[PDB]
């Protein structure tokens, strides 16, 4: 179940954690950008191409994340009820250089909004002691444009908005939920290969103690008995 | 080595909170309370005058009745503790009860953290403690000290991701 | 192998073991004074190596300036060595006593020392060594007014050696200390801030040994008294035993929180010194920064510097809110009534008084086993550990085991009343 | 240092102070050559 | 001028906050000297009883103002000031303050255990006297204003760490969550207000020791950067002033 | 159900807004003294006497502060240049600016 | 990966000459740190006055120059503020306040210029770590 | 409320001097279950 085999295919079980620690969506994503690109399209043009499916299977909520104890744990009381587009966000500078998101670990429960550049350089950040900042976001005047799925095909400044899809960047792709439909509280969720797992593995290591208890108790009749 | 493990799991994790955790940290201490409790009644009780010397290091396979009284320890904890099921071959099975049946909970509260399935939040605290700023308990204020382990440890502790954290952006209260 | 125990009887023995151990206690009394005017170097912050009794003896104002480490070398050498021979001088009678030959049979000997279970021979040894406690801390008394002065750390400017005059001996003073409550900066013992109460406080006890010491002498346990004690030999080591526990916490605490007879400056700085002395060197570092310390706001709506104290006072404020009733020769000059003055702050602010803060304020007593200085995460670039965390600790330590002695050995004793022996 | 004259000592007088530790070493060294008891 | 109260007797029963008393003598005597030269002023400050007017059923109130139980012990009271005194082009006295005192009270009101911590301002005061020089007890005056900023400074971390200079930016604990409602919250603001206070003295004497009154101040409460809003205050009390220049 | 003229005033934190006329340039009426260090010899004195003579309208204006001495004016000059002007931040302001900012140590 | 000659070959003076240190030396200069310093400048930070440091590029701003060693050794002798107006000599240790700061009545001119060798070399080692204590914060 | 600080101080001591008196107690002393020295 939890690493996938021809029996525990996609859109039977959901994603892995195997292929979000390996971009291994980004990576599929992005040789359909540049394929395209390089035929003569526009980066606008070539996004709103990559089927849309392919992108969601790209958001982080799709990685079993988080919950020992969430009882109805459907992913939809998480996210909400995913409907959104592909949106890739591309985060430029003042001076026109591509700025790259660094993505969220599965491991975390809370990360550091905090942007690259190409090479591994620090651009911007979102300071805590606004103090002493010296790579805010408005220091260094940042900018998000959307060549995304239909959704959103257009451009951004003001330094609140910019910023908060900064953080819904971590989580990969960004989407939109109907989140009023469930009373959804916000809160990542499980899917059901955790589920599968975590029932099953438990079970398994309960019935160790169950080959060896009724084992034993078999060939020790008369010491049973004492 | 471990130390750190210990650490690790209580800023990702907040494994404290789960109550599989909880329970382990019932039956370990347990065993050491029966342990301190059974030696010390037995020692205590033993029969007097069976060496006049009086020191103890004797006993023989005849010595069907063995050095103590349960009858003595039955009514001491009786009236002291207010309980004392007095049939040996219970005390004894009891004990192996307690702290084995309390680390297969432990392990099994891990077989959850290896699917990072853990007991990390109170949805109905962190709403309130949302839209409310002037309320606070003590889930919350070790909310706070995770956060911490987690910024500050996790870029030196995990080398493959290489994580970079610019001095402002750590988190910090004031002064320190 | 309870050998210690088949001793238990035969006295002539315990007199070679008891003075065979106490031959130990003196030879440590040199091998340690000694060492450490070995190691010891000279302007350097006693506590800032690692000694203990040389500062005991410098506290006794036996060689010192106004605060100043020493003048006088030597003075350590002789109690050095004295001590060091004093343990030769009983090590031969310890092990002579112990492997000699036994007691109880000699007729003029059984005259002039007796046995157990004998009320009035028991309470007559008791009483003798009631003489010699009389003396000893009357000479004490001697060795602060007639004699080579005391270390004084109060008024003025610094305190050196002073011999007293007139110690406090009012009647009530004395035993007030006793009837104050053990909380909040208030412990009986430790309240004392004026060196003359303490040489006041020893005179009234040599009088009330010496007249005890007769009184027993003399006289046979009353019937109350004898109803309610036992008389067995293991019995009267869980009175003395459980005597020393209480004891040990006291001085520990006595130890942590300085009354003038543990000068801080030979020991060190108390735990909340610095801390008070954090905040005061920050008044004056920002004071120069032209910072108003009157209206300063922190973050919590509590002035960085100054608050209140629920009487009403004004004390620094911070963490360091928990050690207002900290008192030492510095911080005082400032004090006055309503609490810290606001006007001699600013005003009149001497600077020698930050260097002490900041020295203080800059050896905590923080430390760990490495001897790392400061908080648990510094680097180990620093070497330091309080003398008074090093006293606190260890005998503490000792003061718990012991009760844990008070308990077996009491116990033990109503096995031997009717119990298990 | 401040012995000034015995100066040569620090040697005897550095190992010096352990010593009533290794008075409880004996002591079971004592038991050993006595059987225990 | 010598009698000393030391620290160590006072530390006893809290006399600090009770601002020093002026008795018998009622001498409002102090000089047009004035007029011929300078004069400062040390003045300590301290209070009665505070009082919270909330009440919220609108359109139909006149006065509501409840009295109030001090949780915050013996704090109140200390104000320690220094300021200078100056005669206007009509003769009025008025008031300039030089280290600025604060403090910080919390009050459980009654009706719902509410609790309500206002910060006791005196700071940037300014200060009034009616007509003339030519007398000062007799006729008791001396109004002016406050500034009273918050509570909280930009540094202070609530429970989920969020404010102006530090803190996060947003719920953590609900990351997909709608950033409208708790908006609020998730972004502080720092207020800063009107002030009103009124003197009236009761006791003048000697030349040194030269007022004392009835105190009566009016402020607002702490909003917490962007909660509940502010309930009104109302402060009265006492209060002890010394002067003397040449 | 909210609008866009209460939302948009809330929506906006006092600090993180001024984080366009300061960051290039140390501001003249509002900054920790620490920030005066950066700068050669412009510590100690100065930074005492351009915090306490505060608020400026222009940033030239600092050459006016009384007692000053000929030297004083001759190195604000070259650093004028570093400097810069904005309104008054209640924030920054009412908390002792010179030390209340995290003694980072 | 050795401690080189480069490594020690520190400036002497405003100018531009260099001197470069042995391997004897740069060890005294710790033991000395230690020993006056440290504790109150551990790993080459202030702790009472944590917005002023000892790393090199923040001496160099210094009233008078000191990001050699001519210079430092001028203010062991004698304290000079971050702008040089005010003598703190009353403050900070100094061969001129020996009678109030006794750890420093035995010091000695070979022992400054070490001590300054260790301030000056350190940075090269530790990097940004020295500096606000990085690894330390 | 000094009313209470002295009620309770009453029975604090009260209580105490039932332990204390309840000791030295010529009547009860130090009897056991194994032997009575009176
Ligand atoms: C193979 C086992 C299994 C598995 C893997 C699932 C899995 C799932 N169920 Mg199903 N379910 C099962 C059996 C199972 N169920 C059974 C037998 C029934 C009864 C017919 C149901 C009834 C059911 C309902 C009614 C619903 C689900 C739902 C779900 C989804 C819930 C997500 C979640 O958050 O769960 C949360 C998991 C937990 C809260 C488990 C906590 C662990 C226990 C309680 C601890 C017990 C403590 C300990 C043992 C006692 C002390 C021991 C002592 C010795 C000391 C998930 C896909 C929901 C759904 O379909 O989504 C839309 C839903 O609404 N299930
Ligand atoms: C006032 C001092 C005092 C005295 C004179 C006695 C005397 C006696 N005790 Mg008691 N005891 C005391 C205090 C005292 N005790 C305290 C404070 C405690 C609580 C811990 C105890 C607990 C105690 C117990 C539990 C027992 C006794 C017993 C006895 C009898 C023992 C004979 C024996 O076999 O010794 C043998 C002793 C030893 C082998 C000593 C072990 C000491 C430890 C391990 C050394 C630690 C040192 C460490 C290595 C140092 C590190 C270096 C440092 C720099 C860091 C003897 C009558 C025994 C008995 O039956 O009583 C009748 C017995 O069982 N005592
Ligand atoms: C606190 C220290 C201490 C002391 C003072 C004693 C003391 C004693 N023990 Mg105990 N013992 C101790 C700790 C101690 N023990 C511990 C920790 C244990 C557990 C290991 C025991 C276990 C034990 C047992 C099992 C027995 C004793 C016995 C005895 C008694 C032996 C008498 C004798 O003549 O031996 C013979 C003497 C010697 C072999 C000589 C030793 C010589 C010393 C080292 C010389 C030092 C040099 C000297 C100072 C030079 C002076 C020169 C001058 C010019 C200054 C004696 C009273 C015995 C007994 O039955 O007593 C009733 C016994 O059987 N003990
Ligand atoms: C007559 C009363 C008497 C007196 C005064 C003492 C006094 C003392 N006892 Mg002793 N004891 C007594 C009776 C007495 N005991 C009896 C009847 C017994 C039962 C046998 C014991 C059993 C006993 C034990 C078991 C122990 C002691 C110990 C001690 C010493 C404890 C430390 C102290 O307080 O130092 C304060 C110091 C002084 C008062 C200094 C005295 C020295 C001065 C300078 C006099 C020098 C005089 C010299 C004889 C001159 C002659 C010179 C020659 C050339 C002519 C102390 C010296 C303990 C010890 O450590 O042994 C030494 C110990 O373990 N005693
Ligand atoms: C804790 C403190 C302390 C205490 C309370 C004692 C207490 C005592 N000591 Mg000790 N002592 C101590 C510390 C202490 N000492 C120390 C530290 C040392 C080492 C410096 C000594 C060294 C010491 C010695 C060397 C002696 C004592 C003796 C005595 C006892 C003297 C009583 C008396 O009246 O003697 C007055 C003396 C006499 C009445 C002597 C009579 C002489 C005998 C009977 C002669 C036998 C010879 C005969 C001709 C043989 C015929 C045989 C045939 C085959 C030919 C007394 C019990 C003495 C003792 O035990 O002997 C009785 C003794 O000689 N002590
Ligand atoms: C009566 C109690 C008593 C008290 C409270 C003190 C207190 C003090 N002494 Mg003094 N001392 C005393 C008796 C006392 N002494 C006696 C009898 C002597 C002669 C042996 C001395 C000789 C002496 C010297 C030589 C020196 C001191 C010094 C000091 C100060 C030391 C700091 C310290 O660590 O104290 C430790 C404090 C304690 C352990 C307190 C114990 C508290 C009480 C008494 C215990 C009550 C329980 C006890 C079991 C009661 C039995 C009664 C029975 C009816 C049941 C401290 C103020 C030093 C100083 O610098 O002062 C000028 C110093 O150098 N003292
Ligand atoms: C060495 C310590 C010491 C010891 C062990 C004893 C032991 C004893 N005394 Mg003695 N006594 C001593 C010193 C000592 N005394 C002194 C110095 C004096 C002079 C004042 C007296 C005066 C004295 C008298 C007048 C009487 C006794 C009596 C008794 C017996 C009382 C039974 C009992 O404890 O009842 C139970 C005990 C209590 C209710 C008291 C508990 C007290 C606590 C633990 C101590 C408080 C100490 C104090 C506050 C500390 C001083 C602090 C300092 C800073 C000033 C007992 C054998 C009686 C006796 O033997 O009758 C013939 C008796 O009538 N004693
Ligand atoms: C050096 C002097 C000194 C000494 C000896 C002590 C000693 C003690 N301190 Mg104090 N302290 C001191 C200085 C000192 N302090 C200073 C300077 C400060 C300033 C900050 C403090 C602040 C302080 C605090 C804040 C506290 C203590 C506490 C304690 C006690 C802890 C042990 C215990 O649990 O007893 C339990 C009790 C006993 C063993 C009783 C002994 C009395 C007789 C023998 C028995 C009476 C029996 C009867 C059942 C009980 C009646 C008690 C009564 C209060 C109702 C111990 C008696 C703690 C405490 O419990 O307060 C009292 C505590 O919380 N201290
Ligand atoms: C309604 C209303 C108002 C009711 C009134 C109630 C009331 C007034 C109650 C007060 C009474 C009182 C002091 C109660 C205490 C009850 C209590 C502590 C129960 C414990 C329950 C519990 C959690 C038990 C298990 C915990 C545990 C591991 C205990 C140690 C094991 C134990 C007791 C061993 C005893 C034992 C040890 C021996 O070694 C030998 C040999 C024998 C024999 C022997 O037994
Ligand atoms: C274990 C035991 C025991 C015990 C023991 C004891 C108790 C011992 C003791 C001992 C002792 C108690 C000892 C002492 C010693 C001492 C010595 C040995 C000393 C020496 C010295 C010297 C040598 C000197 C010094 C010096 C000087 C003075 C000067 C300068 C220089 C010099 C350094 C040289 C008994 C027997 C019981 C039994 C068995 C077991």
């Amino acid at each position: 179940m939890w690493y996938g085999s021809a029996t525990t295919p996609i859109e039977l079980f959901g994603p892995t954690r195997y292929q979000w620690d390996s971009s291994y969506f980004q990576q599929e994503i992005n040789r359909r950008v540049q394929a395209s690109l390089a035929s003569g399209a526009t980066l606008e043009e070539a996004w709103s191409a990559i089927p849309e499916k392919l992108a969601f299977y790209d958001y982080i909520g799709n990685n079993p994340a988080k919950g020992g104890l969430f009882r109805t744990g459907p992913m939809n009381k998480g996210d909400g009820i995913a409907q959104a587009w592909k949106g890739h966000a591309v985060f430029r500078n003042k001076e026109g250089e591509e700025l790259f998101v660094r993505r969220m670990p599965a491991f975390f429960e809370s990360f550091p909004v905090i942007l690259t550049d190409k090479n591994g350089v620090v651009k911007a950040d979102i300071p805590f002691r606004r103090a002493e900042s010296k790579y805010s976001f408005e220091q260094q005047g940042v900018t998000v444009s959307f060549y995304g799925g239909e959704l959103n095909g257009q451009t951004f400044t003001d330094p609140p908005t910019v910023k908060s899809y900064a953080r819904k960047a971590i989580f990969g792709e960004i989407f939109e939920f109907d989140t009023e439909t469930l009373n959804s509280d916000g809160i990542f969720r499980t899917s059901p290969r955790g589920w599968f797992t975590f029932a099953h593995a438990v079970f398994a290591l309960l019935f160790f103690f169950g080959h060896i208890w009724h084992g034993a108790r078999t060939l020790f009749r008369d010491v049973f008995s004492g | 080595a471990i130390f750190r493990f210990l650490l690790f799991f209580q800023g990702f994790h907040n494994w404290t909170l789960n109550p599989f955790h909880m329970m382990g940290v019932a039956g370990v201490l347990g065993g050491a309370l029966l342990c301190a409790i059974h030696g010390a009644t037995v020692e205590n009780t033993l029969f007097q005058d069976g060496e006049g010397a009086s020191t103890f290091r004797a006993f023989n396979p005849t010595q069907a009745e063995e050095t103590y009284s349960m009858v003595t320890a039955n009514r001491f904890w009786s009236q002291i503790f207010g309980i004392a099921f007095s049939n040996k071959r219970w005390l004894h099975f009891f004990m192996l009860f307690v702290p084995v049946t309390g680390l297969w909970m432990s392990a099994i509260g891990v077989v959850g953290l290896a699917l990072n399935l853990r007991s990390y939040d109170f949805i109905s605290q962190e709403i309130r403690a949302a839209e409310d700023p002037e309320f606070e308990t003590f889930y919350t204020k070790n909310l706070l000290l995770n956060e911490g382990i987690r910024a500050w440890m996790a870029p030196q502790d995990q080398p493959h991701e290489n994580f970079v954290f610019p001095e402002e952006v750590l988190p910090r209260g004031n002064a320190l | 192998w309870a050998g210690n125990a088949r001793l238990i009887n035969l006295s002539g023995k315990l007199l070679g073991a008891h003075v065979a151990h106490a031959g130990l206690i003196v030879f440590w009394a040199g091998a340690m004074t000694l060492f450490e005017l070995a190691h010891f170097i000279p302007e350097k912050p006693m506590y800032e190596q690692g000694l203990i009794l040389i500062p005991h003896i410098a506290t006794l104002g036996w060689g010192v300036g106004p605060g100043g480490e020493v003048v006088d070398t030597f003075p350590f050498f002789v109690v050095g060595v004295v001590h060091l021979i004093s343990s030769a001088v009983l090590g031969f009678g310890g092990v002579y006593h112990a492997i000699r030959g036994p007691e109880t049979l000699e007729e003029y000997s059984s005259f002039f020392g007796y046995d157990w279970k004998d009320k009035n021979k028991m309470t007559t040894i008791l009483g003798f060594h009631l003489i010699v406690l009389g003396i000893g801390a009357l000479l004490l008394v001697a060795k602060a007014m007639f004699f080579g002065g005391l270390y004084d750390t109060w008024a003025p400017g610094g305190g050196d050696v002073r011999v007293i005059t007139n110690p406090t001996l009012d009647p009530r003073v004395i035993f007030g200390y006793l009837l104050k409550s053990p909380f909040g900066g208030e412990g009986w013992i430790v309240s004392v801030n004026n060196l003359e109460d303490v040489v006041g406080g020893h005179i009234w006890i040599g009088l009330i040994c010496i007249a005890g010491g007769i009184w027993h002498i003399l006289t046979t346990p009353f019937g109350w008294a004898r109803r309610a004690f036992i008389w067995s030999g293991e019995a009267y080591l869980s009175y003395s035993l459980g005597a020393l526990s209480m004891m040990g916490f006291i001085a520990t605490c006595f130890v942590w929180f300085n009354n003038t007879v543990y000068p801080s400056e030979f020991y060190g700085p108390t735990g909340p010194e610095a801390s008070q002395a954090q905040a005061m060197t920050f008044l004056i570092r920002d004071q120069k920064l032209g910072a108003n310390v009157g209206s300063a706001q922190g973050p919590t709506g509590l002035g960085k510097y100054l608050m209140r104290s629920p009487t009403g006072e004004i004390i620094f404020g911070g963490e360091t809110m928990r050690f207002w009733d900290f008192r030492g020769p510095w911080l005082e000059p400032l004090r006055g009534p309503n609490g810290l003055d606001l006007n001699k702050i600013k005003n009149d602010i001497q600077p020698w008084q930050e260097r002490r803060a900041a020295e203080y304020m800059t050896h905590a007593p923080l430390g760990s086993l490495n001897s790392v200085g400061g908080v648990a995460t510094e680097i180990n670039s620093v070497n330091f550990v309080s003398p008074r965390s090093w006293l606190a600790t260890s005998h503490f330590v000792l003061a718990f085991f012991f009760l844990v002695g008070h308990l077996w050995h009491a116990g033990r004793a109503r096995a031997a009343a009717a119990g298990f022996e | 240092k401040l012995p000034e004259a015995y100066a040569i000592f620090d040697p005897l007088v550095d190992v010096l102070p352990v010593i009533p530790v290794l008075f409880l070493a004996l002591a079971f060294v004592w038991q050993a050559a006595v059987g225990f008891r | 001028a010598k009698q000393t109260l030391t620290y160590d007797d006072i530390v006893g029963t809290g006399l600090a906050n009770k601002c020093p008393t002026l008795d018998d003598t009622a001498r409002g005597a102090y000089p047009i000297d004035s007029s011929q030269t300078y004069r400062i002023a040390r003045l300590c400050l301290q209070p009665t009883t505070f009082l919270v007017k909330e009440e919220p059923k609108n359109k139909r109130q006149e006065a509501e103002f409840v009295p109030t139980k001090l949780v915050t012990r013996e704090t109140t009271s200390l104000d320690q000031i220094q300021g200078e005194l100056k005669v206007n082009s009509d003769g009025s006295l008025t008031f300039v303050e030089e280290d600025g005192i604060d403090f910080q009270p919390v009050t459980v009101q009654m009706a719902g255990g509410e609790r309500i911590p206002l910060l006791f301002t005196v700071k940037n005061l300014v200060a009034s006297t009616q007509p003339n020089v030519t007398s000062i007890t007799t006729s008791t005056d001396f109004k002016g204003e406050f500034n009273v900023p918050s509570y909280r400074t930009a540094n202070f971390l609530d429970p989920k760490g969020r404010g102006l200079a530090s803190g996060y930016d947003s719920a953590i604990a609900l990351p997909q969550a709608k950033e409208e409602e708790l908006a609020r919250a998730n972004v502080k603001r720092f207020s800063l207000t009107k002030g009103q206070i009124s003197l009236n003295v009761a006791k003048v004497d000697g030349r040194t020791g030269e007022i004392a009154g009835t105190f009566e101040s009016e402020q607002l409460s702490d909003d917490d950067m962007g909660a509940h809003e502010p309930h009104e205050v109302k402060i009265q009390g006492v209060f002890y002033a010394s002067i003397e220049p040449a | 159900a909210a609008t866009a003229s209460t939302e948009e005033e809330l929506v906006n934190v006092v600090d993180e807004k001024l984080g366009t006329a300061y960051g290039e340039k140390i501001d003249l009426n509002n900054t920790n003294i620490a920030a005066f260090i950066q700068y050669r010899g412009l510590y100690p004195t100065l930074a005492k006497l351009i915090v306490k003579n505060a608020p400026y309208e222009s940033v030239e204006d600092v050459l006016n502060i009384p007692g000053l001495t000929e030297r004083q004016k001759q190195i604000l000059r070259e650093n004028l240049e570093h400097f810069t002007v904005t309104e008054v931040e209640t924030a920054l302001v009412e908390g002792g600016d010179r030390y209340n900012n995290g003694l980072y140590k | 990966a050795e401690l080189t000659p480069e490594v020690l070959t520190v400036p002497l003076n405003s100018e531009g000459k260099t001197i470069t240190l042995t391997e004897k030396q740069y060890l005294e200069g710790k033991r000395l740190f230690q020993y006056a310093c440290a504790s109150c400048h551990v790993g080459g930070i202030t702790k009472t006055n944590p917005s002023l440091d000892l790393r090199t590029e923040t001496l160099a701003l210094a009233t008078p120059p000191r990001d050699n060693i001519e210079g430092l050794v001028d203010y062991m002798k004698n304290p000079t503020t971050y702008d040089g107006e005010q003598e703190i000599a009353e403050v900070h240790p100094s061969l001129r306040s020996a009678d109030i700061f006794p750890k420093m009545r035995n010091l000695t001119e070979k022992d400054l210029v070490a001590i300054a060798g260790h301030i000056l070399v350190e940075p090269k080692i530790l990097g940004d770590k020295w500096g606000g204590g990085k690894v330390y914060y | 409320m000094e009313t209470l600080k002295i009620t309770v101080y009453i029975v604090v001591t009260f209580f105490v001097l039932l332990f204390v008196f309840g000791f030295l107690s010529g009547d009860p002393a130090r009897n056991p279950k194994r032997k009575d020295l009176e």
